[PDB]
C-alpha cells in the first residue's frame, strides 16, 4: 500500500537573494519546494500526498460542495460525496536549507596573436533538508540533509588580428551554460526523497 | 567575505580599464626588435 | 459530460524579479496564472471552470441579487434565478515553480574590413506545477511539472568603413526578438493542462 | 433588452514596472481596467453595467439617502425614491494578463559623408483576459485572451559635415511616438468585448 | 433646478510616477482629482456638489454641533440648525485612468558657424473616466473617457564663435515652457463633466 | 459678528516630492496647511476658527480637566469651566491641489572675452482648493481654486582671462534666490480665503 | 500667577527631508518640537507647563504609586500623595509649518595669480506656527507664524604658485559654519511664544 | 535621603541619520538615552531610579515569582518576597532634542616643495533635553536644554619629492580623531541631570 | 535511551546581511538554523528531536486525522492512532550570535618580467550560542559559544609579455573556493551539540 | 549558593548600521547579547539564568508536556516532572549603549625607490550598560557602562620597481586584521558582568 | 525647483571638471606674449 | 543646507580631479626660468 | 560629521586618480639631473 | 570600522585605475639604460 504523506510547506530558509543586476528582491533559489517536493513524492510510487498547500482553498471549495447539495436538489449524477479529508500518518517538513553562490569558481583564458579564448565556471551549492515526522507522536522519524552543486560555465573564443596591412579581422564566439537552480533543488529534493524512502525502509517503518 | 573569480584582462573576462595599463606594461618590457 | 473544475489561485512562487534596468519590483513571470490555466482548462473541451478566483464578488452579487428580489417586487423578467453556488468535483491547484534568466547565452559575432555582423540568443526556462486534487478526498490525483524554453535572440549587422579619400560610410541594422514570458506561461500551463487530461483519462478518471 | 452587468475590479496582474529611467513604482500598465471595460461595456450597446467598483460609495450615499427621508419630512420634489440595487446576470471578471516590453525591437540606420539617418521601432504587447461569469451558478461562461501590440518608433536625421574650409553646419531633426498604453489596454479591452458579445450571441446567451 | 451630486473619491489609477531626476514617490498626476471636479461641477451651473470626501469631517462637525446645542443652553442666535445631510440622485464616480509620458516627442535643432539653435516638444496625455451613476438603483447612467495632450516645449539658442583672433563670444539664450499637469487634468475633467452634462441632456434626465 | 469656522484638515493632495539632490521622501510642498489656512482666517478679521485639528488633544486636555474637577475639591479660583466645544456654522474643506515643478523655466548667458554673466529662472506652479462646506446640509457653499508662481532665479558672473604675460585673473560673483513654497502656498491660501470671503459676501452668506 | 499650559504635540508639518550626501530619512528639522516649545514656556516667567506628552508615562507611574500604596502599608515618608493630574486653561498647538532649503544662496570668489579667496553663503528659512486654543471652547484664542533664517557660510583662500623655479608652493584655509537648526528652531519658538503672550496681554488674557 | 526617579524612556527625538557612505538607517545618535540616564541619576548619588523601561520584563518576571510560590511550596529560603513595585515622586521626561551635523567645519593645510601637512576639523553639536515632571500633579517642575559639542578632526602629513635623479620618496602619516557621540550624549544628559539637582536643590525640592 | 529534545527556534540573531554586489537583502547567514541543529542533535545518537517548528502544521494535521476517524467508520487499517504529542524533557534554544565579515584577510601577489601569480584569503567568522534548557524548571543548564572560522581563498596567475617581435601572449588562470557559510554553520552546530552533549554527561545529566 | 538571574532581553540600542560596501541593513553589532550576556553569567560561577528568552517556547513545551501526561497514561519513566518556572531574584537589563565607528583612525606609509610599506589602523568604540534590577522592589540595583575598543588594522607593503632595463619586477604583501565585534561586544559584556558581581558583592547583595 | 548657487571655477568652489576647458579657453584667448 | 569644508587641492583633502587643472593652471603662471 | 582616515596617495592607501596629478607634480619640480 | 585587503595594482587584484600612475612612477625612476 501506498503511504499518505501531508507536506504542508517546505520553506526557503537560506535567506539569500541575487547579485547584482539582478533585483534586490529576487531570490537565489524557488519559493516552489512543497511542489517540487510534492511532485517527488507523487513521481516516487511510494507515496500518496495530500493537498495541506492549499488546504484553505480545499476548506471553500468543500463548504461550496456541502452547500450546494444539502437541500438535496442536485441532480443526482452530478452530485460529489464528499468522503472526509484524509489524512496523513507521516508529515515531510523541510526547507531550502542555504544557498552558496560561487563555492568554487574558476576559468583559464590564454590569448596568442590574435587568436584568444577562455573558459570560465562557477559552483552554486543549495542544500536541502528533508524531515520525516510521525504525526501520532510528533517525533522527527527521519531527517537528511542533501546538497546539489550548481554549475554555470562559459567558454568564449576571439579574434582581433590584422589580416592585410589596412584590413581588421574581428571575430567572437561565445557560449554560457547555467545550471537551472529549479532543475538542482528539485534533483536535490528528489535525492533526499529516496534517501527518506530507504531510511524509512531500512528501519522498520515503510 | 564572498570571493568570485573575475579576470584580470579585458580581453576574455571582462575589465576594460585593465587593458590599457596592461599593453603599456608589456610594451615597456618589451625587448624585442626588428 | 464536461468535468467542473475549481482553479483558486496558481500562485507565482518562483520568487523572481527581472534584472537591471528593469524595476525592482517588476517580477520575472506574470501574476497572472489562473487566468491563462482558466482559460486553458476552458479551451480545452474537457473542462467547465468554476470561478473560485473572484468568488467574493461573486458571492457579493449574489447578496445584491438575493436583497433586490426577496420582496418579490422584481419585475418577473428581470429577476435573476440563483440555483447555488456550482461545485466543482476536481481542483486544479499549482504554481510557477519556476524561472531561470539564461539558462543558456550565446552569440556569434564576426567583422570583416567594416563590414561586420553578430547573434546573439539567450534562453529562460519557466516551469510550471499543476496538480489535480480531489475535493472529496483531498489528495492529489496528478502532478506534472511542464518546463518551457523563452528564446530571445538579436541579430546586428554594420558598416564603418571609409568609401573614398575622406567619405566615411555607416550604416546599421538591427533587430531584437524577446519571446513573451507570458505567451511561454500560457503555452507551459496548456502542455500542464494537455498531461493532466492524459493522465486522467489513462488511469480511471475524466 | 439590454443585460445588467457587474464588473467588479479588473486587476493588473502582469506584476510588470517600467524601466528606468522611469520610477520603480511606475507600472507598465494603467491600474485603471474595470473603468476601460466600464467604458467598453457601456460603449457596446449591449450591455448596461452596474457600479460595483465604487459600491461602498454606493451604499454609503444610499445611507445618507435613506437617513434623509425617514421623517418624512423631505421637500416631496427633492426626495429620492430608493428601489433597490439592481442586479447583474452575468459578471465580467478578468485582468491585465501580461505586459511584454520589447517583443521585437529593430532599427536601420544608414549615415554617408555627414548626412545621416536611422528608424528605431519597439513593440511592446499587452494581453488581458476577460471572463463571463454566470452569476446564478458562477460557472465560467466565457474566457478570452486579447493580446494588443504597442508600437513605439523613433525617426531621427542629421548632418555633421563642413560646408566651407572652416564652417561647419550641425543639424539634426528628431520625431518619436510612443503608442499609450492605456489607448492600446482600451483597445484589447474592446476587442475582448466584442469577442464576449459574439461568444454570447453564438451559444444561447445574449 | 440644479442637481444634487455626490463626488467621493476621483482616484489616480494611472499607476505612474515620475521618473528621474524626480523622486520616485512623485506621482506624474496630482492625486487631487474630486476637487478639481467637485470645483468642476460646481463652476458649471448645473450642479450642487455635496462633500462626501471630507465627510467623516462633516460627521465630527455634526456631533459638535448637536452635543453643544442638545442642552438647550446655547445662546439662540448662534445655535447652529442642523437639518439632515443633503443627499444626491446621482453620483459621479471616476478616475484618472491613465498618463502616457511622451507619446510624440520631437526636436529639430541647426548651427550653422558659431550660431545655432534648436526646439523640443514633448506630449504627454492624461485621460479622465467620469461615470454618472444613478444611486437609487445603482446603474451608471453615462461614463465618458476624456483625454488631454500635455506640450511641454523648450526653445534654445546659442553662439560660440571667434569675433577676432583671440576674442570668444559666448552666448546662450534658453526657454521652457512645461504645461501643468493640474492644468491638463483640470481641462480634461472639465471636457468630462460638459460631456456628462450634454449627455444627461440628449437622453431624459437634467 | 464673527463666523466660527472649522477647518479639519487641509491635504497635500498634490503628490509630489521634490527631485534629486533633494531626498526621495521630501515633498514639494509643506504637510502645514491647515496652520497656514487657519492663521489665514484669524488674521482675516472675518472668522473665529476652531481647532479640529488636534481635537483628540483638546478632549484629552477636557477629560483631564472633568477629572480634576469633579470632586469639588479643586480650589475655587483655578477651576476651569468646559462650557461645551463650540460648534463652527461652516467648514473649509481644501487641499493642494497640485504643484508643477518648472512651469517655465528660462535663462540667458552671455559671455565676450573673459567677462561672462548668466540669467536663469524657474517657475513652479502651486494650486490649493478651498470649500466652504455648509455644515447643516453638507452642501459645498463654495470651492475657489487659486494659483501662485513660485520664482527661483540665479544670476552670476565670472571673469576668467589673463592680465598679464603668465598672471591669470579668476573671478565669481554669484547670488540665487528660491522663492520659500510655503510663503507661496501661504499666499494663494490668502487669496483662496479673500476670496471665499467675497463670495459669502457676494451671494447672501456672511 | 502662572497660567497652567499644555503642550501635547508640536508636530513637524513641513515634510523636508535633507538631501544628499545626508540620508534620505533625516529630516531637515528636529523632531523635537514640543520640548523645545516647553522649555521656551517655562524659560518665559508666565507659563507653568503641563506634562501632556509622556502622558502614558505619567499615568502608568500614578498607576505603580496608586498600586503602592493602596494597601495602607507603605511607609508613612515615603508614600506619594497623588492629588490629580492638574489641567491647563490653554493649550498650545502648533507645528513646523515649512522649512526652506536655500532661500538666498551667493557667493563671490576672486582669484589673482596663484593667491585667491572665496565665500559662499545659503539662507535656509524655519516657520513656526504657534496656537493658544482655549480649551473650554476649543476657540483658536491666538495663532502666529515666525520665520527664522539659518545661515551657513563658508570662507576659504587658497595659494597655488610657484616660489622658485622648480618649487612650489600650496596651502588652503577654510572655515565653515552652518547654523545649527535646532538653535534656529528654539529662535523661532521662542519668538512665537513672545508674541502669544504679548498678544494674550493686549487683548484680554493673561 | 534618595529621592525614587522614574525615567520611562528618553526618546531620540532628532530626526537624524549619518549621511553618505555611512547606512541610511544608521541614525547619527545612539538610540539609548533612558540608559545613559539613568546611569547618569544613579552615579548621581542622589537618585535611585526605578526601571520604567524593561516594566514589562519586570511583570512577567513577578508574574512568574507570583506562580512559583503561592502553592507554599517553594524552599522557603529561595523564595522571593514580591513587597510592590516602588513608586517615584518625581519622573525624567527627555528627548535628544537636536543633532547638527558640522556646525564649524574647517581645516588649514599647507605644502612646501614636497613637503605638506594638513589640518581638518569638524564640530557636530547635540542637544537633550532633561524634564523633572511632578508625578502628583503632572506639572512640569524644570526642564533643561544641554548641548554638547562633537570635535572630529584630522591631521594628515605627507612627502612626494625626489631626493636623487631618478629616486621618488613618498611618505604619509595621518591622524584622524572622532569624538564618540555616545560619550558626548552622555556627557550633555551628566550636566542635564547636574542642572537638574541644582534646580531642585535651588527651589525648595530635593 | 535517548533523550527527547524540543528544538523551538535557534534564530539568526547576527544582524548581518551581505555587502556588495550582494542584494541588501541577502543575509550573511542562513536562517535555517533549527534545521541544521535538528539534524546535530538527530545524528547524534543520543536525542530524538521533537517537531516544534512545524508543530503547527503537525496540530492542523492531528485535527484533520481526528475529524477523519472520530465517526467510526475509517476503515480499521488505515485510520492513524493519534498517542499525544510526544513531550521533551530539556530543550534546546540558541541562535547565531555573530558574523563577522574578513576578521582576517591577507594576500601576497608577486610578478616577474611578464608571468604573475597572486594568492588571497579571507577569513569569516560565525558563532552559534547553544543552550540546553531544563524544561521542569526553565533553568537554562548549560550554554556554549561555539566559533568556526570561514576561509575564502583565491589564486591567480597570468603572462602578458611578448614572445615575438610583434606577438603577444596573454594568458590567465585562476581558482577560487569559499566555505560555504551553510557547511561551517553546520560545524558549529554540530561542534556546539557535542560540547552540549559532554557537558551534560559530565555533570549528572544525560 | 549561586544566584538565579533571569536575562530578557539585552537589546541594541545603538541605532547603527554599517556603511557603504555593508548592505544598508546590516548592524554594526550583533543583535546576540542575552546569549552573550547569558552566557557570561553562566560561566561566571555566580548565577544560574532562566530562559525568560525564549518563554513562549518553555511555556507551549510546559503546554505540551502537561498535556501529554495529564491522562496518567504516560509511561512512568518517561514522564517529566513540571515543578514550576523557577524564578528570579535580580534581573539583568541592559542595551548595547552605542557604537562608535572610527573614534581614532591612522596610518603611516612610506615608500622609498620601488619598495613602499603602510600601515593602518581603525578602532571602534562599542558601549553595553547593564542593570542589575531587584525584582521585589524594581528599584535599580546597579548600573554599568563597559566600553570597549574594537582595533582594526591592516600593513601592506609592494615593490614596482625595474631590475632590468626593461624588467619590471611588481610584488605585493598584505594582511589585515578586524578584531570580531562580537568577540569584543562578548568582552565588554564580560567586564560588566564582573563589575556587576563586585558591586553587588561590595555593598551587600550577593 | 529649487536653485543653489555653485561656483564654476574648480578653484573655490568645488566643480574639478570645468577647470580644463577653463584654462583652455583662456589660453585660446591669451594674447599676451613675452 | 548643511556647508561642510572640504579642501580644493587633492594634495591634503580628497578631491582629485582639481590637481590636474590646478597644476596646468599654476604652469600656465609660472615665470621662473632657470 | 565622522572622519574617516584615508590615504591621499594610490601607492599604499586606495585613490588612484591622485596618482596622475602626485607624479605630474612631483616631476614639475624635479630639479635633478644626470 | 571593517577593514578588508585589496590588491594595490591592478595586475593581480582588481583597481585598474592605480596602474596608469604605477607604471608612470616606475618609469619616473627607470634609471636602467640599453
Amino acid at each position: 500500500g501506498k503511504i499518505f504523506v501531508s507536506v504542508y510547506n517546505i520553506q526557503d530558509e537560506t535567506g539569500q537573494f541575487k547579485p547584482y543586476p539582478a533585483s534586490n528582491f529576487s531570490t537565489a533559489v524557488p519559493q516552489s519546494a512543497t511542489a517540487m517536493l510534492v511532485t517527488a513524492l507523487k513521481d516516487s510510487r511510494w507515496f500518496i500526498p495530500l493537498e495541506r498547500q492549499g488546504l484553505q482553498n480545499l476548506l471553500n471549495e468543500r463548504k461550496i460542495i456541502r452547500a450546494a447539495q444539502e437541500n438535496g436538489t442536485v441532480a443526482i449524477n452530478n452530485r460529489i460525496p464528499l468522503q472526509s479529508l484524509t489524512a496523513a500518518n507521516i508529515m515531510v517538513e523541510g526547507s531550502i536549507i542555504g544557498y552558496e553562490s560561487n563555492v568554487k569558481s574558476g576559468g583559464v583564458g590564454a590569448r596568442y596573436f590574435g587568436i584568444g579564448a577562455d573558459t570560465q565556471y562557477q559552483l552554486d551549492q543549495i542544500a536541502v533538508n528533508l524531515r520525516v515526522v510521525n504525526v501520532s507522536t510528533g517525533e522527527i522519524l527521519s531527517s537528511v540533509n542533501t546538497s546539489k552543486t550548481i554549475l554555470s560555465y562559459e567558454v568564449q573564443a576571439g579574434v582581433f588580428r590584422f589580416i592585410d596591412y589596412q584590413r581588421l579581422l574581428e571575430g567572437e564566439v561565445g557560449y554560457t551554460s547555467n545550471e537551472p537552480v529549479m532543475l538542482c533543488l528539485m534533483s536535490a529534493i528528489e535525492t533526499g526523497v529516496i534517501f527518506l524512502i530507504n531510511d524509512g525502509i531500512d528501519r522498520g517503518l515503510w | 567575505g564572498t570571493m568570485t573569480f573575475q579576470f584580470r584582462n579585458p580581453n576574455f573576462g571582462g575589465n576594460p580599464n585593465n587593458g590599457a595599463f596592461l599593453l603599456n606594461s608589456a610594451q615597456a618590457q618589451n625587448s624585442y626588435k626588428d
